[PDB]
């Protein structure tokens, strides 16, 4: 019943004291916490506490959309020899630092899923040509579906998957996933292989590796133009936002330390440096 | 949250009230671990962005 | 009045007991007694296998030393009781299972002795490569050591052998193996061994995991972390060495989908 | 986009002298400080000194007193530090810590950074 | 079928005829079936710490010895 | 009860007076003002008030959105010697002098805060070249927290700050801020320093600005144009207004009789005359 | 849950069957779970000049001799 | 004229001996040692605002044909609720002839001005070692 | 039961907390505790400043150190907190002031330490002088030692130089250094810290005078004298040495008459 916004604990006034009581004595072997405060130590007065944990609160922290991805697309001319730029990425909080070590401060995680598509488009080439307003479709492509080999192939017919037709100029694109996990919670930190390496098997046939579930464990995201090659070169640039909703955590673990260095727990050398220079006995 | 003389802490201090005393045979230096924690009364405002971790590139 | 202490603990599975005179109270991990799965969360459709009596018992592992140059160990559950008893034979046996432990840490000296040791408990403690050419790069030989565990180092030197990998932990000590400052391994639970106060370690661990019931040989609920906050010394010596013994004991296990015995590559 | 950048370089004889510069842009808010700052090479970081706004008025650290001299060009929108007398315990890297201050201490704005390492 | 919910009035308006005074409460209504669509409520409860700070089998009284 | 809208108090008629009553007399030296009305010295009628003080009130008085900066950004070609321009602007109501002046009529204030944005943009270099219609991030970046050195480095990613994707051409741009402060009221002006010169300790060490608190105060703004480099320049003009909503005010100061300078109460010489020429005997 | 408000009515338009006459009002209904976000009320208080008018200890009377 | 808010503490805080205003803003042009103080105009109170506005904070005149004394009874006033004094001062005593002085028909007549502050209800908390200033 | 023990005391005044693990009880001077003055027992007319968390404070005066050579050990009070916080500040600034005390001495070693220190307590602590010519002549400057306080000597020694005498204390151990045998010493509240055993003296005095308020710059309500009853030995060593550290924090103190401050003439 205690909310979030509610006031604390008040602070009692307490005098002076002389008795075979000991807040002050504890041990930090028994692996508890000494829970104190100040009147247990201090004389204090009376204090009507105003402050909330408001913000505090494992919902507000997560509260803030955060960039995940740039996916960048194009649409060149039709005589031209490359092809036409056609994005797919594998959904993953990993790619960027920011939101995955907020994610990091616990072991597993429940959270109803929203993305915002913020699109920015311009052209390359020195020319004074034209392009008309663009659009771009966003297929969600799950685990298994069809990936797109080409920028107009069948696959875009999107029968069965949830696509988002965004017209450039127009506010900011969004929509919303729940939690899609496969398991009771999603797990941030995996220690286990997929597979197990029998001994009637050779070592190749069974190796996997450390720290990863399913390789597809969400699906690729698909964006291209919609809009037919234009005589002049326009390239786009697709930024993800997500912020997670209706999130529930459990078991705290110490936040991330040393910059990331793959999808993995793992550290690069040259940056196993992170405290600096202070003298013990200097303020 | 940053260092800032308005909103100044102030300090904390740690002296040998009398000294450290060991019989014979037992080490004479040792070891102290010191431990910090917020207490029922705290609270933190305003969410910003961390500057102990970053992404070059 | 009786003369009941918190220091003087008496732990009984099965058909062992442990006892101690020097404890400092005990752990519940996150307050959770370790329990059999309830119709509520439930999985596979099959009748569980509750070895109880036969598997809830503690296992003592081989026991490691404690010298000035330590700088740490580590273990993996339930990997590291892959070969105890019934409980292994069990966990062989099936695709799923799942089991809590009741780890109880043994390192006793004299008065005269000092410093300490941090047991830690970490649900899914990975522990960071070997590599900075290939992340997640350990092989699942070097990823379960067993009993006989691993341990931590003082410093991070990568493999460079190219021509055939090493494969695997490098767990840098002060990094807690895992790229976060050890002075926050604290919001796992723990206790610490400081000798001139206690004598022993007993962290009751429930199953934690993102499943009811998982795949035991592929997957680790626990990690056991030991490391010297304090390093040891013992009188005016060059050379103390004192031993560590690892006990644990898994329970309220079950397993479901019998079928044929894994044998699986370890070397 | 405040563009603070040092130069001034580092590669002296123990006694001599160099000029070390900063180039600044963005909005400097004039009011408050501009300063100098020193990490040296196996210490914490420290303050060298501090010149105000566009005043002359300025300070110096007691280790550097009066072989390190800090002005400003405000016109050329600058701050200089020559240093007479370079010794062993100057060698260091050196920072052009100039936005806000209000004294000796805060700051919004650092640079890069550059070596100084007087030989001998 | 619409969510009236309340306010914490922080910086208070010279009213309390309208604003400032008389709780403020606010409209919610869902445009969606799914739970997921719904805007996150923030009316969420907060606990005891207890489960990280004590994880000791018997009881930790502060006023008295840790270990007897 | 009296509320803002009410009818003001009547004119009450009241006529020919001899007595030992002094509604004239008084003495400024008490410091209280003589509380008359026109009926005191003059006869009156009865007058049936219909005037109200309603627009007066505290609130009403700053009901405007106010330009308090105006943020200059760019976008120029990828081949260009100088670097993307993105601003970076302290949030302070001190820049300008309208608003600023307005909320000087008093010691100390409480407002949430209300910004807008109006975005302006254009080229620059004589050319046909074109851009597509760009979009505008504006992050704040609260005291302390990575400030962006760059146009596309790291800080964009904002997990936990709050920012605003502006399309251009869409409506300007608004968030609602609270009372935001550390104290228990806003403080317009501060008869202190933050630092106390000690005497053990040096001049330098322990001196600071007079009428400052924390010179980070509420934090900095960051803009920059989204859309990446462009054959063709295009430069923006961010320009904020700012409404005091909720205000609350105390302790009246005398306005601002010269202009100003620095953000402090400083006043620079050439501007220390207000008042114009008038002789004494002419009306 | 509308906030259901008065309105005072300056340029009486012909009618005293829809506008003019009967007590016109307006309705306003909150968005957001932030007290900052709402609009501003605008129905605030008046207060007694004479914190700042008679700053003194004993009472004013005007038709006496100030200083007696 | 070329350094904003750079009054130093040892000017700002003059103790009981307080300060006094001046009749004309005169520059300090010293750049290579400011002096660091304040030249409070008297007609602009000192701040920047006309005198005759000076009424709104709470006031006596004490004009010589009628009383002889100015009694201004203060409550704590600030953005917080107790602040560090040594840092910041709450209130401010200023006190300008709004009519100049005049004897008989004297050149140079002479009166003294005497202050005596008593402070009220004050509390003070955080107890640590006593701070000696820099006050010189 | 919950563990409460005579050794484990915890003492808090104002923003300071005394501490200790091996205390022998406390003792309360005369079973009288520290207390304000009564309109029974009221003197001066004027409303008295109690400085309360201001001067109810325990202070460290400095550490003295302990060896096999040391007699004794003397102070006074008020005398000793004569520049202790606002204590002193507020001593300074009154004719008159009552206090009461909780001092508590601190000197702990090993369990392979011996020795006892007896802390007492003696109201009016008159002490005796040093010259065979001139009685009572001990100038105010050695009279009153602050913070430093003052020694016991082994042995009587006469000043002889009249050309401009020592003018001090020469307080002779065995006579309690006022012509009495120490033996008696027990007749004042005191506590005997005996290294085996206890590692502390907690002694709370009351304000004991003939007088109910007095003034404080003038004289000297109690008085502290320790002196080891048994001599300090610790292993085969020659040269031991422990330091002993004395906190004493005023009670209940009231002052009348404000007036300007005393600069006395201590040196
Ligand atoms: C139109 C998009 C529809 C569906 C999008 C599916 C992407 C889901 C991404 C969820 C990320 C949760 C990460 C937790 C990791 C885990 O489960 O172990
Ligand atoms: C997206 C923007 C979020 C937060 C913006 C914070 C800026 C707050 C500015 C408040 C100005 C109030 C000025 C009063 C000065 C004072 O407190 O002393």
């Amino acid at each position: 019943a205690a909310t979030s916004r509610d006031a604390l604990p008040n602070t009692e006034a307490s005098g002076p004291t002389h008795s075979k009581e000991i807040p002050a004595l504890t041990a930090v072997e028994t692996g508890a916490t000494n829970p104190l405060v100040p009147s247990d130590t201090v004389q204090t007065r009376h204090v009507v506490q105003h402050r909330s944990r408001s913000e505090s609160s494992i919902e507000s922290f997560f509260a803030r959309g955060a960039c995940v991805t740039i996916m960048t697309v194009d649409n060149p001319a039709s005589t031209t020899n490359k092809d036409k730029l056609f994005a797919v990425w594998k959904i993953t909080y990993k790619d960027t630092v920011q939101l995955r070590r907020k994610l990091e401060f616990f072991t597993y995680s429940r959270f109803d899923m929203e993305l915002t598509f913020v699109v920015t488009a311009n052209f390359t080439e020195t020319n004074n040509g034209h392009a008309l307003n663009q659009v771009y479709q966003i297929m969600y492509v799950p685990p298994g579906a069809p990936v797109p080999e080409k920028w107009d192939d069948y696959t875009w017919q999107t029968s069965s998957n949830p696509s988002i037709f965004y017209t450039y100029g127009t506010a900011p694109a969004r929509i919303s996933v729940p939690y899609v996990g496969i398991s009771n919670a999603y797990s941030h930190f995996y220690d286990g292989f997929s597979k197990v390496p029998l001994k009637d098997q050779s070592a190749a046939l069974g190796d996997s590796l450390y720290g990863a579930a399913s390789l597809n464990d969400f699906g690729i995201l698909a964006v291209r133009v919609v809009n037919d090659h234009n005589p002049t070169k326009v390239t786009s640039k697709i930024r993800v936002y997500l912020k997670p909703k209706h999130i529930r955590v459990w078991c705290p673990r110490p936040p991330r330390a040393v910059a990331y260095y793959g999808p993995g727990v793992d550290y690069k050398d040259g940056t196993l440096t992170p405290l600096s220079t202070k003298d013990l006995t200097t303020y | 949250t940053i260092d800032d003389s308005f909103t100044e802490g102030g300090y904390i201090s740690v002296f040998y009230q009398t000294r450290i005393v060991v019989p014979l045979s037992t080490p004479r230096e040792m070891d102290i671990l010191g431990f910090v924690s917020a207490c029922n009364d705290f609270s933190v405002r305003l969410l910003r962005d961390t500057t102990h971790i970053e992404q070059k590139a | 009045a009786c003369g009941y202490s918190d220091r003087v603990l008496q732990l009984t599975l099965g058909n062992s007991t442990i006892t101690t005179q020097e404890a400092a109270n005990s752990v519940v991990a996150y307050g959770r007694w370790p329990e059999y799965l309830r119709d509520s969360e439930a999985n596979p459709v099959d009748q569980p296998t509750e070895p109880d009596v036969a598997a809830c018992r503690f296992y003592t592992l081989d026991t490691v030393s404690w010298t000035k140059e330590s700088r740490g160990w580590w273990w993996k559950l339930p990997d590291a009781l892959r070969d105890m008893g019934l409980f292994g034979q069990n966990m062989y046996y099936h695709y799923l299972g799942r089991s809590g432990y009741t780890v109880h840490v043994q390192c006793n000296a004299s008065k005269f002795h000092q410093g300490a040791l941090g047991v830690f408990a970490v649900p899914e403690m990975c522990l960071a490569g070997d590599s900075n050419t290939t992340t997640m790069h350990t092989s699942y030989q070097n990823a379960n050591p067993g009993e006989k565990g691993g341990t931590f180092t003082g410093t991070f030197t990568p493999d460079n052998n190219q021509t055939s990998p090493a494969r695997r932990f490098c767990p840098v000590d002060y990094l807690l193996g895992n790229g976060t400052l050890l002075g926050n391994a604290f919001v796992f639970p723990h206790q610490i061994i400081n000798l001139r106060t206690n004598n022993c370690a007993t962290l009751v661990l429930p199953y934690v995991n993102s499943l009811s019931i998982d795949s035991m040989v592929k997957h680790n609920n626990w990690g056991i972390a030991i490391l010297p906050l304090a390093p040891l010394n013992f009188a005016s010596e060059s050379s103390p060495e004192i031993p560590i013994t690892l006990t644990i004991a898994p329970m309220c296990c079950e397993f479901n989908g019998l079928r044929n015995i894994t044998l699986p590559r370890l070397q | 986009q405040v563009q603070l950048q040092e130069s001034g370089g580092g590669s002296a004889q123990t006694g001599g002298s160099l000029r070390l510069s900063c180039a600044a842009s963005g909005f400097t808010f004039s009011h408050g400080y501009m300063a100098w700052f020193r990490q040296a090479p196996e210490k914490e970081r420290e303050w060298v000194a501090c010149v105000r706004t566009s005043g002359v008025s300025a300070y110096y650290a007691d280790s550097v007193l009066g072989r390190f001299t800090i002005s400003q060009d405000n016109a050329k929108s600058t701050l200089y530090l020559q240093m007479n007398n370079l010794k062993p315990e100057d060698t260091a890297m050196y920072y052009c810590a100039a936005t806000s201050i209000s004294c000796s201490s805060g700051y919004m704005f650092w640079g890069q950074g550059t070596q100084v390492t007087v030989s001998s | 079928g619409a969510q009236v919910s309340s306010q914490k009035v922080g910086a208070h308006e010279n009213s309390n005829r309208a604003y400032g005074g008389s709780t403020i409460n606010y409209t919610t209504i869902n445009y969606y079936r799914d739970s997921a669509s719904n805007a996150a409520s923030k009316q969420d409860f907060s606990q005891d710490p207890s489960k990280f700070t004590e994880p000791i089998k018997d009881v930790l009284i502060k006023t008295a010895p840790m270990l007897n």
